[PDB]
RNA sequence: CUCCUGCUUAUGC
RNA sequence: AGCAGUAGCAAGGAG
């Protein structure tokens, strides 16, 4: 007898019956050694994509330039996806995108844009993810790479006193213009750097391999830029965040299932007494190599047309470190003998010299990017990589699917980051495909390739969204990720209930039936058990900790109050997925066990859930004897001067302490101030006040010198 | 005398040579980028590496002058509790924990802990109080609102309540003054009438204060009533093919 | 306020980046600032129009939607790392304070006789004989002293690779020689196999109920009111009682202990090579009681990063004859004979060398979670039916509810076999458990792709008439992605004869 | 191919 | 050998 799983699908449908085709419960896919044939497979594909060979020489860097807007040759394979873009035709879209709805429509959203960025400080660019630190060429976090940057301005020509986003922007176009920039290497030596290498250096976009993406059998290379690019591209999105906040027909901050309700709803009663509609579900393929930054620089010059002087200017300079951009091309490869015995690695520096030693796609890939190689980097200055500008996109496909060529046939539909669903209106199959390639002209001239391999459609509501597959009546959910819900991992009390937070949060978001969340909270309870060796008391498990509960277990009395972490059975269900352990049993428990657990004076928490586990596990041991160990005593001294503002601002962490003047004279003005006020009310004393005053004076002269 | 300890650390810590050129050379802003300095990359497996804690004989800090005074160097059977390798803060294991949890000393402090965590116990003492009937097995589903989730009584906006810490707690460089103070001073003049002497720090004191005064507003998918109340019953109450509901009072 | 910084570089690099009809940024500006658009738009769209030759593809009259090309090459050889079916277990009364792994190898040496685990230094097949006859009577008089730490010997210096490694050599000194050390790079790619056939008597078995009972360590039931939280409760139950006795069960279980121990072995002692029993835990006529299925040797885990595949040496107890296509890695041995009651049957060592990971670990050792998506799925059906009927019938509706499944093998058409509702989970558990062995990167698109086609079906059944753009590449694209997955060419087998079945009421499909 | 070098006690309702 | 898949791991150093 054989066996097939699907034959349910021959008596269901596809809302039911789509869980179990995902693959989300095994190991993710990783990937392994150096990333740099993805990465000249990223820029080689994107200069293979441009339709030509205009090439304009440049006078600031020292490498050629090719130019990726009105310069077509136009081959006869129209279906391979193109990367040019003509500015009169989507300046023509946005001239009928805007004379749709409203007639001051991008001076209203520009002056909401403009109305947030002058209200905006520059500590919201250290709330970001992982940049790149040019100071040691690094990944670093948003704070420490920030904090390098300012130490490089600080330490090259005066100081910094900006605390706002315009004036930190002003600083780094200052930066721009220095003849030498000095910061420090690596045991802090200090070293110095000329303009054009500052200019090759601000510009420089780290690439790397995406880790854990479930669904592609080929990996793709992911890009991290660094910190000068950051909050003009914050700028950027805020524009285009409000514009597609005001907009009706994107989904990309979210209800993404009213709105397909109300265009099939209000597009169905829109129809003659013979056309009919036909929706597709298309995926659009290549997108990070066919959007180019030279459109944006044109579309952001048409919005903000009459905004400001400010914003004129300041929405045009993301674009403009967008099209010259470089590449950090990984770090080589590495190459052996006949035996397989010894093997040389040959880093990203020496490639060229190390040319002869490559494979066939090696030097395939790399005689097609050899005129564009810098010694480290590539230059690249049409491409638009991930972890970039996502809302401005939506917009070009916003303007794609609002196209009027004056029969009354048209289309209408739904867009996000690369997909998009599009509903078509018309009479006929052949006046069908007249509609459908008048869609794949308008995108095909504007710059968007869809792909023809992904792509269907049908009559009724049977199309995909966002992993969201709608049929005729019913939706299915977004099948979420089961690791999420074990990632606390830090203390005996902050796992159970965090847990128990993220099965609400997928409870109320996603559908996630009762018994799924009974049964993955009891699964979390039991690898919760057998993380932290807690087994209840009625069970044979005998540990170093059960002996102790199973010989003390007779000073307690009601015996269904013990916590969890000390013995206990669940108490907890779903209709308390709200209250902690703690306060749920603090009605039981017995008054020696709640005064001895929740004592304050307790040798492991001194030195969001109730405070009485929380421990602090032991640091590693290879972190002091490396070659960064000064670093962990930089860190070391930081926590110091912030327990220092800490101590004398005994509210700091609630508000955001703003100021631009210093820190150390705010704390000596204070120390002065609060030394006036309780004096006068107060001390009253000469030998105090004079000891203090003599203490803050001698600080200062030991500060000042 | 706190000016003269306070006065003993600042000339303590411009004692140093390297520390005098982080100081006086920032901004006040910086101290939030001089907060993180979070040199690991993600911490991109916690469970994994407290797994890998959890096996070993002495993963946890613990402070040694405390534990000394009560504690006992190794339990009953050869149970281990305390090491001698390293500030003096020394290594232990959790049946340490277990065993301050069973036979260690105790210190009445069930009001304070009562009185910090009284939103929390309010949502025990609604949940108990309510009743529930049967089911229904019929199909629902209704839009994204944006409901305030908290039964309060005062009803602010996430920008008096900052400002009103400010202005309760630390005065001395609290905020420019407003035109949102006046009634809301009055609400001083009553809460300092009660966070004047407390062993609770100010820290847990703005905690605390920001959890009965802040409705907390979330965009949840809602339907039926959008009474406050029920808002902690959301989940419970229906999902998306079934629904129950009998509350009475 | 509304000044920005004009410098020098960027106002000379905004120049630099304009389009090609333009000069400088100004002459942009000016002309984006006095645009009106015209009706030369329209002759560029049909202009790009005629000049495309792209013609949709229906399906009710070239409906094209042929079987898949599952390879016709040498069979996919059994590629887990442990045995499922032909596994055997000797058992013992667990005591409660001999309960480290190191004490159940022990009190198993004394239990399971290793005095007549005779093996002759001739196997039967493989590829090395001596090394695992010297390795295997090394551990076991190893296990012998009751220590478990292999001395350094040849043995385990050629199967754990020690010395094993390339030289990894910067370029700071390179030493050139004229034409001698000529050093190049090279990849290949992976091998291209064929169809397991034995994949279907390991499904049939591993949804079949085993007498030893509850295998999976799961938690106790909280309290309820007299809210739905009974229904969920009800339904927790139910779903336990189907997969608590299950073989699957047992496979899961052994994978949590043995794999948790090693994980701990590799956690507390890297450069040390450890002696790790390969076991369960399951209560037999109420007796809580452990097994034995075999033993394994770590191979010194230095886990710098989340890679680093480390290798282990696995002696599986089997009672079974081999198979040079199914056990096609292992090293098959015969051990002896074992009393088997209803007579006295045949006892085979097997030896494979393989490997772990430590981002591989964390995935099968936690793998208690498919449990989520079995139950998450189940649930969903129930809840659909009780969505239509507006009625609670849930008790009798999994009772009197039938599930096509498992077609017959000499005939497909129309031919299925109707299991109760209740029992079907038992299918979903083990399919679950498969999407966590055999998840690499060929079982990611094919299940995309398979999503793909189940649109295509939902397409049929309902009669839209649904159309494609491009057959070709999309084959193209299936096609590349199965090459030697047996889940993968196994489903593709049954995505062709779901396509069989399909065939004979919707017309959309080929033979 | 030849030769020199290491500590970390792990308990599934 | 082995894991694995478009490239790495399978201790390091010297001759």
């Amino acid at each position: 007898m054989e066996i097939n799983p699907y034959l349910l699908m021959l008596n269901n449908d596809i809302t039911s019956m789509i869980s179990l085709t995902y693959p989300y419960t095994g190991a993710p896919p990783m990937s392994h050694g150096t990333s740099t044939k993805y990465s000249m497979e990223t820029v080689s594909r994107t200069y293979s994509y441009s339709r030509t060979k205009k090439e304009v020489p440049s006078g600031i860097f020292p490498i050629e330039r090719r130019k990726f807007c009105n310069t077509i040759e136009d081959k006869e394979n129209l279906e391979k996806p193109n990367g040019n873009v003509d500015i009169n035709f989507m300046l023509s879209l946005a001239e009928m995108l805007e004379e749709k709805m409203g007639k001051g429509f991008f001076k209203f959203c520009a002056n909401e844009a403009e109305a947030e960025i002058l209200k905006m400080h520059f500590s919201k660019l250290t709330e970001g993810r992982q940049t790149y630190d040019w100071t040691s060429e690094r990944n670093m976090p948003a704070a420490t790479a920030l904090q390098l940057t300012v130490d490089a301005i600080q330490e090259t020509q005066g100081t910094f006193k900006g605390t706002t986003m315009v004036e930190y922007c002003n600083k780094i176009l200052e930066m721009m213009d220095w003849p030498e920039v000095k910061f420090k290497k690596v045991t802090l030596m200090i070293t110095k750097i000329g303009r054009e290498e500052f200019i090759k250096r601000i510009c420089t976009i780290n690439t790397m391999a995406k880790d854990g993406e479930r669904g592609k059998y080929k990996r793709r290379a992911i890009a991290t830029p660094g910190m000068g690019i950051r909050p003009f591209s914050k700028i950027v999105e805020t524009l285009a965040q409000k514009i597609c906040e005001r907009l009706a027909e994107s989904g990309l901050p979210v209800e993404k299932k009213a709105k397909l309700k109300t265009t099939v709803s209000s597009t169905n009663s829109k129809l003659q007494e013979g056309q009919f509609m036909v929706n597709i579900t298309g995926d659009n393929s290549k997108w990070n190599e066919c959007q180019q930054p030279e459109a944006y620089l044109a579309m952001l010059a048409y919005i903000t047309k009459d905004s400001s002087n400010l914003m004129k200017d300041l929405c045009s300079v993301a674009p403009t470190l967008f099209c010259n951009k470089y590449v950090k091309m990984g770090q080589g490869f590495r190459a052996k003998n006949k035996r397989k015995t010894k093997e040389i690695v040959i880093p990203a520096k020496k490639m060229k010299e190390r040319k002869e030693l490559m494979n066939a796609e090696w030097r395939d890939l790399f005689e097609t990017i050899e005129p564009y190689m810098d010694g480290e980097c590539c230059f690249l200055g049409g491409g638009m990589l991930m972890g970039m500008f996502n809302m401005l996109s939506t917009v070009f496909g916003v303007m794609t699917l609002n196209y009027r060529e004056e029969r009354n046939c048209y289309w209408t539909g739904l867009q996000s980051s690369d997909d998009f669903v599009l509903f078509c209106i018309s009479r006929t199959w052949p006046e069908m495909e007249m509609t459908i390639l008048k869609f794949i002209a308008v995108c095909k001239l504007m710059g968007i390739n869809m792909s023809l391999e992904k792509s269907y459609g049908c009559l009724p509501e049977l199309f995909e969204f966002t992993s969201m597959f709608f049929s005729g009546d019913f939706v299915s959910n977004i099948a979420l990720e089961l690791p999420a819900f074990t990632t606390a991992g830090m203390n005996e009390g902050t796992d159970f209930t965090a847990a128990m937070s993220v099965i609400r949060t997928n409870m109320i978001n996603n559908g996630l039936s009762p018994g799924t969340a009974l049964m993955a909270l009891r699964i979390c309870l039991q690898e919760f058990r057998a993380t932290y060796r807690v087994h209840p008391y009625d069970s044979g498990v005998k540990n170093h900790r059960m002996k102790i509960i199973r010989k003390f277990i007779e000073t307690i009395e009601n015996k269904d109050g013990l916590l969890i972490s000390d013995g206990g059975k669940l108490m907890n269900n779903i209709s308390s997925l709200h209250i902690p352990e703690e306060i749920l049993k603090e009605d039981l428990m017995d008054p020696s066990y709640r005064n001895r657990v929740f004592n304050p004076r307790n040798p492991f928490t001194q030195f969001a859930v109730v405070s009485t586990h929380s421990f602090r596990t032991r640091s590693n041991r290879t972190l002091l004897n490396t070659d960064m160990r000064a670093m962990a005593l930089e860190e070391k001294r930081y926590q110091v001067v912030c327990n220092m503002y800490r101590s004398v601002f005994e509210s700091a962490d609630v508000n955001t302490p703003i100021g631009s003047m210093s820190m150390g004279e705010a704390i000596e003005a204070k120390i002065l101030d609060r030394a006036r006020t309780q004096f006068e009310n107060g001390i009253i004393g000469g030998e105090e006040y004079s000891e203090i005053k003599r203490l803050i004076e001698d600080a200062k002269r030991q500060r000042l010198s | 005398s706190l000016l003269l300890t306070l006065a003993k650390e600042y000339a303590n810590l411009t004692k140093d040579k390297k520390s005098c050129k982080l100081l006086s050379q920032g901004t006040v802003s910086s101290y939030t980028t001089f907060k993180k300095w979070t040199t690991s990359r993600k911490e991109k497996n916690p469970s994994l590496r407290m797994r890998w804690a959890m096996g070993s004989k002495f993963p946890i800090m613990a402070n040694r002058e405390i534990l000394e005074e009560a504690g006992i160097p190794e339990q009953w059977e050869g149970i281990d509790l305390w090491s001698k390798k390293d500030l003096g803060m020394v290594l232990a294991s959790p049946a340490a924990i277990t065993y301050w949890n069973f036979c260690g000393p105790g210190v009445d402090n069930s009001s304070v802990i009562k009185d910090v965590y009284k939103a929390k116990f309010m949502k025990k003492e609604r949940w108990r109080e309510t009743l529930w009937g049967p089911m229904n097995f019929e199909l629902v589903g209704k839009q994204r609102r944006v409901v305030e989730t908290q039964p309060v009584e005062i009803k602010l906006n996430q920008k008096e309540i900052k400002e009103l810490t400010m202005w309760v707690l630390f005065e001395d460089e609290a905020n420019l003054a407003s035109k949102f103070i006046q009634e809301n001073f009055s609400l001083v003049l009553s809460l300092r009438e009660l966070y004047k002497g407390k062993a609770v720090n100010k820290d847990v004191a703005a905690f605390m204060i920001a959890h009965q005064f802040s409705p907390e507003k979330r965009f949840l998918p809602t339907f039926g009533p959008i009474r406050p109340e029920r808002m902690e019953l959301l989940h419970c109450l229906g999902g998306d093919f079934w629904k129950i509901e009998a509350v009475t009072a | 306020e509304l000044e920005m910084y004009k410098s020098k570089l960027f106002i000379a690099m905004r120049d630099e980046s304009v389009p090609l009809p333009y000069i400088n940024y100004e002459h942009l500006r000016t002309r984006c600032e006095t645009f009106k658009r015209n009706q030369a738009e329209c002759e560029a769209k049909v202009a790009d129009v005629a000049s495309r030759l792209k013609i949709k593809l229906e399906h009710l009259e070239e409906n094209k939607l042929r079987p898949l090309e599952i390879p016709k090459e040498k069979e996919a050889p059994y590629t887990h790392k442990f045995l499922m079916k032909d596994a055997w277990f000797f058992a013992k009364p667990h005591d409660s304070e001999r309960a480290q792994p190191q004490q159940i190898l022990y009190d198993f040496f004394e239990a399971a006789n290793m005095g007549f685990m005779t093996t002759s230094p001739k196997p039967i097949f493989g590829k090395q004989g001596l090394m695992y006859h010297s390795l295997w009577g090394q551990t076991k008089r190893a296990i012998k002293d009751k220590r478990n730490e292999l001395e350094p010997s040849e043995q385990r210096d050629f199967l754990c690779g020690i010395g094993r490694a390339s030289k990894k050599i910067q370029e700071d000194k390179w030493q050139e020689s004229r034409e001698e050390e000529f050093k190049q790079e090279e990849t290949k790619g992976a091998a291209k196999r064929g169809f397991p056939t034995w994949f279907n008597e390991e499904w049939l078995w591993a949804m079949r109920d085993s007498k030893i009972g509850d295998w999976i360590p799961m938690a106790e039931m909280p309290p309820c009111k007299n809210e739905m939280e009974d229904y969920a409760k009800k339904m927790c139950e139910e779903l336990e009682s189907k997969i608590q006795g299950t073989n699957c069960a047992r496979e899961m279980s052994k994978l949590i202990h043995t794999i948790g121990s090693l994980h701990t072995e590799c956690r507390n002692f890297p450069g040390k090579v450890k002696i790790v029993p390969i076991y369960c835990r399951g209560t037999l006529r109420g007796e809580s009681t452990d097994c034995l299925f075999g033993i394994a040797i770590k191979g010194k885990s230095h886990l710098n990063k989340d890679d680093g595949m480390y290798t282990v040496v696995t002696f599986e107890f089997s009672t079974e004859e081999p198979n040079p296509s199914k056990h096609e890695k292992y090293t098959v041995f015969e051990a002896g004979t074992v009393p088997v009651e209803a007579k006295e049957k045949k006892l085979f060592l097997y030896c494979r060398t393989t490997g772990m990971s430590k981002l591989k670990n964390d995935w099968f050792s936690k793998c208690r979670r498919c449990l989520i998506p079995t139950m998450e799925t189940v649930e969903q059906i129930v809840l659909k039916e009780c969505a239509l009927k507006e009625e609670n019938r849930v008790s009798e509706m999994l009772e009197n509810k039938r599930a096509w499944i498992a077609h017959e093998n000499g005939e497909n058409l129309t031919r299925l076999v109707s299991t109760k509702l209740k029992d079907l989970c038992r299918m979903l558990i083990v399919t679950q458990f498969y999407y966590c062995i055999y998840n690499d990167n060929q079982l990611e698109g094919f299940c995309n792709e398979q999503k793909k086609f189940l649109m295509f079906l939902q397409a049929d059944k309902d009669s839209k008439s649904a159309f494609t753009f491009n057959q070709k590449g999309l084959y193209e694209k299936i096609e590349e992605c199965i090459v030697s997955n047996p889940l993968c060419i196994f489903l593709a087998d049954r995505l062709n004869k779901l396509f069989l079945v399909a065939k004979s009421n919707g017309a959309k499909y080929f033979e």
